[PDB]
């Protein structure tokens, strides 16, 4: 449920 | 050949087809050269997406286990449980798989700050994902490699990168959730992303022109977790 | 066991495993019984997400290729023909799969006027994605296949199913979309869609509590097309 | 671009 970094 | 690589890399991104796109991108990898900044992130984007598809897969089989944990069916448990086994398999491979590209192939080549702090933050990356699932001593292990590669990321970017790099964020961004989700340790996470905002909000004439947006949203995800967090 | 193989198909779709969830479904099919509606829906969306990645991975390699057909650029439409061609195979072999399911197991275990409907339909289904990307003798014979199990779905609909039911209207819209995309006859398209819809409206006091929703949705699709196509 | 019957 934390953000990590995104990716795309 | 590394150009054709690269293009049928992104044809197979075009048509949602990750697992070719890692083929392609692990050959480019397998060359032993410095990686272009768009061959570190093609690649870096074939594996997020073929791992973040079982991650999902996981997430999902692993709640309607807990539901079932109190309902206690027991047939249903059985075939839960063999079918949640069936994607650790498939997690633990993928891992491997980009762990073995890294090892052998990636970092050793990498010679630049950019290069190395993205490796080792890739490699932080996938023993952090091998934690998500693993038990006993697996999990302890997957832990201990996952905070040596992300110490290693965290040594190169402290030293080579300004702290609103990009890659720099990224990683203070990544590191922080090992803390806060394997390591169970909300007090060094908020510590590790409140620290890492503010020297980049300390230091913001260092934006890049070519990155300014991506250091924006990892900055905009470090505050979105410490508000979860807190 | 049947139960058994229902609860993993299950399990595969929340985890948007569909290649598992095709295994099960078929492995169910495979024991020549009249499959409840439940285990039909099951059997349909499995092998519908199955196809539909590939179909959607096709149109878009498909439009790549059209640029670059218009910047006349050869070494990169050589990479794209190929790698159509491959996506191409992989729908042949899904297409295949499913149409032997049909011909040796639903179609001659079937023995209700809606099962009966709903296999032919997915023979025609099936033929007509083989006929989306075929050419020449492949595309005629695709073709042939699809108009003659449309018409087997519809000589029972028109016979067996209220204007209103469901499936009956699914087979008019997908029918119609037949005529007019692999067919190329608007005007047949038109006629059919309309018809179905007109049918449909006079007779709305054959909806079903089971299925109103359904059969509301696919009247706006019919009027939807029939936008489209005038 | 035409629409056929929905799947889910």
């Amino acid at each position: 449920r934390s953000f990590s970094e995104p990716f795309g | 050949d590394r150009e054709d690589l690269v293009y049928q890399a992104k044809l197979a991104e075009q048509a949602e087809r990750y697992d070719e796109m890692v083929e392609s991108m692990k050959k480019v990898a397998g060359m032993d050269v410095e990686l272009t900044v768009e061959e570190r992130n093609l690649l870096s984007v074939a594996y997020k997406n073929v791992i973040g598809a079982r991650r999902a897969s996981w997430r999902i089989i692993s709640s309607i286990e807990q539901k079932e944990e109190n309902k206690g069916g027991e047939d249903k448990l059985k075939m839960i449980r063999e079918y949640r086994q069936m994607v650790e398999t498939e997690l633990k491979l993928i891992c491997c798989d980009i762990l073995d590209v890294l090892d052998k192939h990636l970092i050793p080549a990498a010679n630049t700050g950019e290069s190395k702090v993205f490796y080792y933050k890739m490699k932080g990356d996938y023993h952090r994902y091998l934690a998500e699932f693993a038990t006993g001593n697996d999990r302890k292990e997957a832990a201990e490699n996952s905070l040596v590669a992300y110490k290693a990321a965290s040594d190169i970017a402290m030293t080579e990168l300004p702290p609103t790099h990009p890659i720099r964020l990224g990683l203070a961004l990544n590191f922080s959730v090992f803390y806060y989700e394997i390591l169970n340790s909300p007090d060094r996470a908020c510590r590790l992303a409140k620290a890492a905002f503010d020297d980049a909000i300390a230091e913001l004439d260092t934006l890049s022109e070519e990155s300014y947006k991506d250091s924006t949203l990892i900055m905009q995800l470090l505050r979105d977790n410490l508000t979860l967090w807190t």
